[PDB]
RNA sequence: ACCUCGAUGUCGGCUCGUCGCAUCCUGGGGCUGGAGCAGGUCCCAAGGGUUGGGCUGUUCGCCCAUUAAAGCGGCACGCG
RNA sequence: GCCCCUAAGCGUGUGCUAAGUGGAAAAGGAUGUGCAGUCGCGAAGACAACCAGGAGGUUGGCUUAGAAGCAGCCACCCUU
């Protein structure tokens, strides 16, 4: 667990945030790899997805304007990095939200704006 | 051989200085 | 029980401890439990 | 959640297959008739079938792509696998052939790309040492 | 020491008494009395807690740290809510009945055996094949239930005998 | 390469011999003697711990900068004496050198890689002696063996030396020999 | 077993077991080795019995070196005979060992199986011994 | 040790024969054991056993004993009395002789008169004797037909090459299964310690879910066939 | 080859004991490839018990009937 | 040699021992404790408790019925 690997992660996560527009952050817990393999094919078609450490996010979030999720980094973090239109990956996950109902959305982010769980539902609606 | 051992091992005392007659 | 001068942990679930001045091995499997002496 | 691989047109001997899953409370005869009905089209392979069990004991059986460990054998012409891969090579398979195997294996593999599946067959080819040229 | 670091939370329904090292707690179930080791000292802070104080890092005093914390802890959750253990008996023809302050078993012996009730321990049968033991002292509750559980020599071939609630005992196949 | 010489302190001994040396090693020091082209040997004692740390990092041949009585002095550890049982330094030889001199030094050879599965790598020569500048000694040499077939010999002449160093030892000396994997019967046959 | 082909003198004195070793105190063929720590007369049986022990734990690959050879003979007269009247015929061949001497050496890829193999042979020797490496 | 392993349901077969009859390599080739051999006298001495395997899927105890020599003293026969106890503990006795020799009548005569010494002094019925000629690749075909005509219970084998091993399993099968007693049992619903036993320990014939229970026609081993006699369907 | 050759009586058996435990029976357990009956192996335990005959000077041994068992040793190979 | 027998120290200061070690013993077994130095990790929360995963090719090839991620031998790579 040498620090160099963690240092490279912090740079890469922030650089992917600055390369992407919006995010939708859910709970990854309790989802099979068969589900994880099924979702990653749809996830990677347009967007991207990761399950990283909360503190690794914070040190990779303090640079740019993604510090508007500090109090929401408490719990199972599952970043779904949506690069193009923010509603593509938000529509696919709401399919899985009804498909599974063991996943509950924690929050989301777009255009430098901080939202809530119900706001994210509307984001998937927009 | 307790008798043969307890007699040889009697020589490690302070007053004999590590030696005794008949070992 | 195995009363041997040389008691060693045999499986990966064997714990070696001291109980009343005796080194003994205690395990879930009764075959493994043994004491020194 | 059980598993089997049965020959193409033959089934129901006592040691290998019958009591192998009849010890858990499922069907014994219609499974063989149904298994033959689906594989009569392919008939030239073995199939990993994964019967998924529930409380009601009724079976749910699926048919997968033929194994890469054996689909390579028919592509090369040999019949007996290599006892010493990377020391004595006994089979010949072309990069085109791996693409042919990838075309058959395109449905049930994790590979996202045609060339990526080609790597997977190459990764399996190393486990019995089949020459890829 | 990490176990003994936190303080015991007293509730609203008991009164504590500390006269030196003779700590006694009384409440809605009983009166429990305790003495701690001479290095350790015990007092209470004004925020509804009891605190154990080890003054040294000596091996003796560090072990009496965790021991004292759990003891007072069980002294509190005992005198207020108490403890119960649910016991089961398995095998055909194995029953249990209650004779006032006593218990009667039927475990395949020629003679129906009796188990007396030590003071502060209450027997409460539910069904002929499952019962429970309750009491005020955690040491005494677990003691009598251990004697009860050992009323039959262990049988791994069919599992006949008095067992615990969520037990998974070792078994084996008796073939020949 | 620019090898930064190590700074080590020293004292000049009042008394020598086995009586004075044993007391030195008990007190925590380690005696040594500085000689060379200076033609006047000075009997010094180093701190035992600091000298070991220098040796634990920069190999056996570690260029030293002794401040004996406050005076700078560049030196090179010519030889060492270690007790075979307790594995401690009893004595060291410090040769005095000045920047810009070609010395002759033995350096160790490392082996890196993972050969083909049916081979066993048996290294023959632990060290090899080269000629190098006083402040630019290669601290270790590497022989990467990979993809080699049945028995193949890597002599000294196959070693890639850095710039400005020469192979003093004759290039016919064999260093690394890769041999076929001994058979399960060969272990029985060899040595009876 | 290991025995010399021919020795110039068949009835020799007992080798002197005093002092520390002055040669062969460094492993120079393989990667790992056994370093002695007590004087002993290691017979040819203990040399061969330990050799089989190392082989039975690696079982496939590697080379075992034995830097020690039983040159010296040790004699004994027939039992139930009084003293005097000659010297006994040589019976067992032993090799003088002094502390610091490296006895066996092994060359094996992964260290854990190498060290465990050596510990198997150490438990078949009449001395306390330790495991030493090629490195410093 | 045998008094705890006889309780099990494993058939026991014994291989006997002269020294350098290849009995060790027969067990190696039939199973896959790495027992070492020497082309000399007393190649193997310890009584070696390992599992035996079949064409129809049955395990058994395959026992390798010590090799005999001609003109053996009875002192050495008594000396190795520890190795020859498995002779009477064998369900089937396999005999292997030197197939390249001249007088198969003497090879059977010597060993059989040696073994029946122990059978008589142990007073058990002699086992069904089977002869196996070895080295058919190193033997002359003239003697092959001579024992063909003389011993129909003789089989040609060359364990050094491996011809006819599948026939050996069929011959082994018909003579080991033959000791069992076919049963027609009706196991009730309160004895569910038998459903897996009748399927894997023994051989099933038919099964029907009658009112009285499951009428299980089955074939089971000797300690397992005299064992369901309580629920017999006829006398 | 240290005590005894100006004497330390030598094998078996009988009578009479006394001690050790490295336990044959009886007593308490752990493990078991311990279903039961019966065993195998180890640990704790010296209170009591431990048969009569055929052969040999015999110790020892083999055998015949039994029994819960028919223990091993020391005490000048106990005891003239 | 200095607690009493027994003449003179239940002497002074700093530590160690819990075994009556002191007041017998080996190969070897071992979370008993004091001291000294290292290494990997960690407030970017390392370790313990705990949640959730821990998949595809696949039953990786030879071997016997068979090793199907899990008697034996060889190989031990790849996608999510």
């Amino acid at each position: 667990m040498a620090k160099a690997d963690k240092a490279t992660a912090v740079a890469d996560i922030a650089e992917q945030f600055k390369a992407s527009t919006a995010t939708v952050v859910t709970e990854y817990r309790g989802l099979t790899v068969a589900n994880l393999a099924e979702l990653r094919r749809a996830l990677g078609d347009s967007a991207t997805y990761t399950v990283a450490k909360n503190t690794l996010v914070k040190r990779a979030a303090s640079e740019a304007g993604i510090e508007g999720l500090d109090e929401l980094f408490a719990g199972p973090t599952a970043i779904a990095f949506v690069k193009g239109e923010a509603v593509d990956a938000a529509k696919a996950i709401k399919k899985f939200a009804k498909d599974n109902k063991a996943l509950v959305i924690k929050g989301g982010y777009m255009d430098g704006k901080a939202l809530s769980v119900a706001d994210v539902e509307k984001i998937a609606d927009l | 051989a307790k008798r043969g051992r307890k007699k040889r091992d009697r020589k490690h005392s302070k007053a004999n200085h590590g030696k005794r007659p008949n070992a | 029980m195995k009363v041997n001068p040389s008691v060693k942990p045999i499986c990966d679930k064997c714990r070696v401890i001291r109980r009343h001045g005796r080194v003994m091995v205690i395990c879930s499997d009764p075959r493994h439990k043994q004491r020194q002496g | 959640l059980i598993k089997l691989q049965i020959q193409a047109g033959q089934a129901n001997p006592a040691p290998p297959v019958g009591p192998a899953l009849g010890q858990h409370g499922v069907n014994i005869m219609e499974f063989c008739k149904a298994y033959n009905a689906a594989t009569e089209s392919q008939r030239g392979n073995v199939i990993p079938v994964e019967i998924t069990v529930y409380e009601d004991r009724s079976f749910t059986f699926a048919l997968k792509t033929p194994p890469a460990a054996k689909l390579l054998l028919k592509a090369a012409g040999v019949q007996k696998g290599s006892g010493e891969p990377h020391k004595t090579k006994v089979a010949k398979v072309t990069w085109d052939q791996v693409r042919e195997i990838a075309e058959t294996k395109k449905a049930d593999l994790n590979a996202n790309d045609i060339d990526a599946a080609a790597k997977i067959i190459a990764g399996t080819a190393r486990s019995m040492g089949i020459t890829v040229e | 020491s990490r176990i003994g670091k936190q303080p015991v939370p007293v509730p609203s329904g008991v009164d504590v008494t500390i006269n030196g090292q003779n700590l006694s707690v009384k409440g809605p179930k009983g009166t429990l009395t305790l003495d701690v080791a001479e290095p350790i000292s015990v007092s209470r802070a004004e925020d509804g807690a009891i605190v154990v104080t080890r003054p040294d890092d000596e091996r003796r005093s560090r072990s009496l740290h965790g021991l004292s914390r759990t003891l007072i802890a069980n002294l509190v959750t005992g005198v207020t809510e108490g403890y119960t253990q649910k016991m089961e008996i398995f095998g055909v023809g194995y029953r249990v009945q209650l004779k006032g302050q006593n218990l009667e078993f039927a475990l395949g012996y020629s003679h129906p055996v009796l188990i007396e009730a030590p003071e502060g321990i209450t027997f409460a049968v539910e069904s002929p094949t499952k019962f429970s033991v309750s009491g005020i002292d955690k040491q005494k509750v677990g003691q009598i239930s251990a004697v009860i559980r050992r009323l039959r020599r262990p049988d791994p071939y069919k599992g006949k005998g008095v067992r615990y609630e969520g037990e998974q005992i070792r078994r084996k196949v008796g073939k020949t | 390469t620019a090898n930064i010489p190590n700074k080590l302190t020293a004292n000049v001994r009042t008394r020598t011999g086995k009586g004075a040396s044993r007391q030195a090693r008990r007190d925590g020091k380690v005696p040594a003697v500085l000689y060379g082209h200076g033609t006047d040997p000075q009997h010094l004692e180093l701190n035992a711990r600091d000298f070991a740390a220098v040796l634990r990092s920069h190999g056996t041949n570690a260029i030293l900068t002794l401040d004996i009585e406050g005076t700078e002095q560049l030196a090179l550890t010519k030889a060492l004496d270690v007790h075979p049982i307790r594995r401690n330094i009893q004595h060291a030889d410090l040769l005095v050198v000045q920047r810009g001199e070609k010395v002759t030094v033995e350096v160790t050879v490392l082996v890196e890689g993972d050969a083909t599965p049916g081979t066993l790598v048996t290294q023959d020569a632990n060290t090899i002696e080269i000629e190098a500048e006083a402040l630019s000694i290669p601290e270790q040499l590497t022989v990467s063996v990979e993809g080699v077939e049945a028995g193949t010999q890597i002599t000294a002449g196959q070693i890639s030396l850095p710039e400005g160093v020469n192979l003093i030892s004759d290039p016919e000396l064999l260093v690394v020999n890769v041999v076929e994997a001994p058979s399960a019967e060969a272990l029985e046959e060899e040595g009876a | 077993m290991l025995i010399p082909r021919k020795v110039k003198h068949r009835k020799q004195h007992h080798p002197e077991q005093r002092g520390i070793a002055s040669g062969g105190t460094s492993v120079s063929f393989g990667d790992y080795g056994i370093q002695a720590l007590e004087h002993a007369y290691i017979t040819n049986r203990q040399i061969e019995s330990a050799r089989i022990a190392i082989n039975r734990h690696i079982k496939r690959g590697g080379k075992v070196w034995i830097n020690i050879f039983p040159d010296r003979p040790l004699t004994k007269k027939p039992a139930e005979t009084r003293m005097g009247s000659g010297k006994g015929s040589p019976e067992w061949w032993v090799a003088n060992v002094k502390p610091g001497r490296v006895l066996f050496e092994l060359s094996y890829p992964d260290e854990k199986t190498a060290r465990d193999a050596l510990t198997r042979a150490i438990h078949k020797l009449p001395i306390k011994a330790r495991i030493v490496t090629r490195e410093e | 040790q045998r008094g705890s392993r006889r309780r099990s349901e494993i058939p026991s077969v014994a291989i006997v024969g002269y020294t350098n009859a290849g009995k060790s390599s027969l067990l190696n080739a039939l199973t896959g054991a790495g027992v070492l051999v020497e082309n000399a006298l007393f190649a193997t001495l310890e009584p070696t056993t390992r599992r035996g395997e079949f064409e129809d899927g049955r395990p058994f105890v395959l026992t390798d004993t010590v090799g005999f020599v001609r003109h053996l003293p009875t002192q050495l026969v008594e000396a190795f009395r520890s190795t020859l106890e498995e002779v009477v503990d064998a369900d089937l006795l396999i005999h292997v002789v030197d197939g390249s020799d001249v007088n198969p009548l003497a090879q059977i005569n010597a060993v059989r008169t040696v073994i029946n010494e122990v059978v008589a002094e142990y007073d058990i019925a002699p086992p069904p004797e089977l002869l196996v000629v070895n080295k058919i690749d190193a033997a002359t075909g003239v003697g092959l037909a001579q024992l063909r005509r003389a011993l129909p219970d003789a089989v040609f084998v060359s364990a050094r090459t491996g011809d006819g091993l599948d026939k050996l399993r069929s011959r082994m099968g018909e003579l080991v299964e033959s000791t069992d007693a076919t049963v027609d049992v009706t196991i009730p619903y309160d004895r569910g310690d038998l459903v897996a036993r009748v399927h894997t320990d023994g051989h099933v014939d038919a099964t029907e879910h009658t009112d009285a229970g499951t009428r299980i026609k089955a074939r089971v081993p000797a300690p397992l066939a005299a064992t369901l006699r309580e629920y017999a369907t006829f006398a």
